[PDB]
């Protein structure tokens, strides 16, 4: 039952700054192994028996430690190294691993494009009007959504998604959908999307008269 | 040397029960020991035994000791994991891993194989074509969309224009509207290039048999 604490759970870092990741445990280990996992992938071995750098991982990492704590070290970040680290434990039973550590790679601040989109014939046919809004290549992943319909605002039937850090710049996405009767929609006439990003003291809106 | 095949997506019933395996493909089989570790979504990772084929032995995390058994045909070199009396717990994605001597690190994963424990039946999706209301978009010229509504088993794939048109394409992760999913599209191009060209989301849930086609025709 040796849990393995990491340290921290979330961190942002720009590229050329210098990572430390820390793994404790509760007693006594012989070593530890590291692994990395990009998002909708299988992890890879990354550092074994503590310092040995596995196939493939280039030298701007290392690891040490003894007893029980036990850390990962990037001298100089750069985009490919964001992912999620994992430390292992092996000299006991059952075998465990950390609990994590996200990376982020830290950019200049950039602000959404939005755009509205009002329901299609196909869908007001079969009865049903869903209103979608894209909010696209933004940085600061907070941000605030809101939907207001003739004015009002409206906090029920809304669905939302977000895409992971962008590789190629490193930006991120979102997507909100809000569902209601064809009734409840051709019984107003104005629907506004309005987000609020620290890219600007007032919030954005798009909005679309039925 | 190296290469490991596990099996496709699974769906099953609570109570029920799946038998999934991982193959070698280029190295000694029974000469290493074969880890099976377990990742619920968004979550983190679990280890629950590994068994040595040469001789069959094995070794269990307590935790699994009812739900889990494990087994290996040595004259194929695969592995082979049961779970049993399924329930909404154990939906998570399962990887199995390769062991080594000394150091005895996981070397090669399999690519994974995810199950969902669930009674709801399998449902066809929903294609509709996003076009934009003039001005309702901001820079970058045009921006399209494509929403897939009401299907239950999670894999569905989205491409456009059968792949010729990759750049600028951002597709959202899945959300459950009540036993069944919702997902979506965008697809920034230049003013010069939508009406004067064409732009067809291309939609096909397998679980379904199911292949649309929507052409983004303007408003």
């Amino acid at each position: 039952q040796i849990v393995l604490t990491q340290s921290p759970a979330i961190m942002s870092a720009f590229p050329g700054e210098k990572v430390t990741i820390t793994c404790s445990a509760t007693s006594s280990v012989n070593y530890m192994h590291w692994f990395q996992q990009k998002p909708g992938t299988s992890p890879k071995l990354w550092i074994y028996s503590s310092s040995n750098l596995a196939s493939g991982v280039p030298a701007r990492f290392s690891g040490s430690g003894s007893g029980t704590s036990y850390s990962l070290t990037i001298s100089r970040m750069e985009a490919e190294d964001a992912a999620t680290y994992y430390c292992q434990q092996r000299s006991s039973y059952p075998i465990t691993f950390g609990s994590g550590t996200k990376l982020e790679i830290k950019r200049a601040d950039a602000a959404p494009t939005v755009s509205i989109f009002p329901p299609s014939s196909e869908q007001l046919t079969s009865g049903g009007a869903s209103v979608v809004c894209f909010l696209n290549n933004f940085y600061p992943k907070d941000i605030n959504v809101k939907w207001k319909i003739d004015g009002s605002e409206r906090q029920n039937g809304v669905l939302n998604s977000w895409t992971d850090q962008d590789s190629k710049d490193s930006t991120y996405s979102m997507s909100s959908t809000l569902t209601l009767t064809k009734d409840e929609y051709e019984r107003h006439n104005s629907y506004t999307c309005e987000a609020t990003h620290k890219t600007s003291t007032s919030p954005i809106v798009k909005s679309f008269n039925r | 040397q190296g290469q490991l095949q596990q099996s496709g997506a699974e769906l099953v019933r609570p109570g029920s029960s799946v038998k999934i395996s991982c193959k070698a493909s280029g190295y000694a089989f029974s000469s290493f020991w074969v880890n099976w570790v377990k990742q619920r979504p968004g979550q983190g990772l679990e280890w629950i035994g590994q068994i040595y084929p040469g001789d069959g032995d094995n070794k269990y995390n307590g935790k699994f000791k009812g739900k889990a058994t494990l087994t290996a045909d040595k004259s194929s070199t695969t592995a082979y994991m049961q779970l049993y009396s399924l329930t909404s717990e154990d939906s998570a994605v399962y990887f199995c891993a390769r062991s080594g001597n000394y150091p005895y690190a996981m070397d090669y994963w399999g690519q994974g194989t995810s199950v969902t424990v669930s009674s709801a039946k399998t449902t066809a999706p929903s294609v509709y074509p996003l076009a934009p209301v003039c001005g309702g978009t901001t820079g970058s010229s045009v921006t399209l969309g494509c929403l897939v509504k009401g299907y239950f088993p999670e894999p569905v794939t989205l491409t456009w224009n059968s792949g010729s048109l990759s750049s600028g394409v951002h597709t959202f992760p899945a959300v459950l509207q009540s036993g069944l999913y919702t997902l979506s599209s965008s697809v920034t191009v230049t003013s010069s290039t939508w009406p004067s060209q064409t732009i067809t989301c291309n939609v096909a849930h397998p679980a379904s048999s199911t292949k649309v086609d929507k052409k983004i025709e303007p408003r």
